[PDB]
């Protein structure tokens, strides 16, 4: 349960992080 | 030399792969592969090596183009070329590349005017570059000569067709200016792999071998044969001039001379030339990166959404919380 | 008769290459009739029609006759003379350039 909490979050983050840069390169 | 349109895509193209690589997945960066159909002796080879901006091709009077040779340029951080056939060596010159496809071709076909349906595979890494399909294939003809089987027309439209056929693919349709368009294959094939154009890009080439007198004029403007994208007329280096190893500049700066001399194209002078070419296809290329973005922002917002609604508990986890373990009894 | 063309122009119908040949059949199947293979040589004798119909009709050569017609015209740096010669495409009665 801690492993797949883990990856959630981590997942979440880089998901959001994509989002921020895919906004940024289409301009 | 060079090919300077590359220059302002490929940090696009690498921050998109970075951002999906942050997550272990890669970018759906799909472009279109660029087939190069032409009649032989068309000049279809040396328009193609004048899109990479390389001298590197083998090309000259007779069939030269035997094999369906398909380059792969991948961005990697120097400059090199290899071969399937010839695994394990590095070509840090593009003139033994050259020697070496001929010496490749011959090796299967003979020294006949013979051809080989299995393709050489090329591949060029270097970070000016992008992740890129070319296609040269060989120039379809009317009868045999030398060894070539009675067929030989059936085998080379077949050789064709399954490279233009496939979707994502340009056809850089490439036909000489000192015959008559009206009668030229390229185009045949064209509309009937496309048969609205909206991929297909006509080249003119040979326009300083026209008979004195009659000029191309209303080809160029795209009367006689309307096609979406109209005609690019170029021109290349003569048979004299591959001799000759005239350089680069000089046939640039040759074929600048011809179009703002001659009477009938100084109107167009802008509109024509190698460096149209290049930027024509590069905006082609941008066009189709931009054209796929709805498709990366929709898969992303719905892999949020998907995960937001237990992100939601999981952010709030904390290593004493007599609540939780409340609610997961209850639950 | 009227030359043999790939892509139709100026409303002529998408068959008009088969009706061109139509017309051409009539005249170059019959027998007791010579049949002169008109090439250009600015173009590769490879993609010659003229010299496809006359193999087709005359697989033997007796009545066909090649004629290169615009010797004039060449890219500078080449020739000719290995068609002239009936070298490359060897024909029966050879070639004639004018
Ligand atoms: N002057 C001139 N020569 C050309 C042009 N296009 C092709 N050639 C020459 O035609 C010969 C054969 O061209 P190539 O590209 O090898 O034909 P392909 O490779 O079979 O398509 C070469 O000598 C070229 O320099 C042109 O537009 N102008
Ligand atoms: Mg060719």
């Amino acid at each position: 349960q801690a492993q797949r909490r883990d990856e959630m979050l981590r997942m979440y983050h880089a998901l959001k992080e994509a989002l921020s840069i895919i906004g940024n390169i289409n301009t | 030399m060079g090919n300077r349109g590359m220059e302002d895509l490929i940090p696009l193209v690498n921050r998109l792969q970075d951002a999906f690589s942050a997550i272990g997945q890669n970018a759906d960066l799909d472009l279109p592969q660029i087939a190069v159909v032409g009649g032989q002796s068309a000049g279809a080879s040396s328009v193609l090596e004048n899109f990479v901006g390389r001298d590197f091709l083998p090309r000259g009077s007779g069939i030269v183009t035997r094999r369906p040779l398909v380059l792969q340029l991948v961005n990697a951080t120097t400059e090199y070329a290899e071969f399937l056939h010839c695994k394990g060596k590095k070509f840090t010159d593009f003139e033994e590349v050259r020697l070496e496809i001929e010496a490749e071709t011959d090796r299967v076909t003979g020294t006949n005017k013979g051809i080989s349906p299995v393709p050489i595979n090329l591949r060029v890494y270097s970070p000016h570059v992008l992740n890129l399909t070319l296609v040269d294939l060989p120039g379809m003809t009317k009868v045999p000569v030398g060894d070539q089987p009675p067929d030989i027309e059936f085998q080379i439209r077949d050789m064709l067709m399954q490279f233009v056929t496939k979707e994502n693919c340009l056809i850089l349709a490439v036909s000489p200016a000192n015959s008559d368009l009206a009668n030229s294959d390229a185009l045949k094939v064209a509309k009937e792999v496309d048969p609205q154009g909206q991929r297909t890009i006509g080249v003119i080439t040979k326009l300083d071998l026209m008979d004195e007198g009659t000029d191309a004029r209303d080809v160029l403007e795209n009367k006689l044969l309307p096609l979406r994208r109209g005609y690019i007329g170029v021109v290349n280096r003569s048979q004299k001039d591959i001799d000759g190893k005239k350089d680069i500049t000089a046939a640039l700066a040759a074929e600048r001379k011809f179009f703002l001399s001659h009477p009938s194209y100084r109107h167009l002078a802008d509109r024509m030339g190698t460096p149209y070419l290049q930027k024509v296809l590069n905006q082609q290329l941008t066009n189709h990166i931009r054209d796929t973005l709805p498709g990366l922002r929709n898969k992303l917002q719905s892999q949020l959404l998907s995960i937001e609604k237990e992100v939601e508990e999981y952010k709030n986890f904390r290593p004493d919380d007599p609540a939780r373990k409340t609610k997961a009894l209850l639950q």
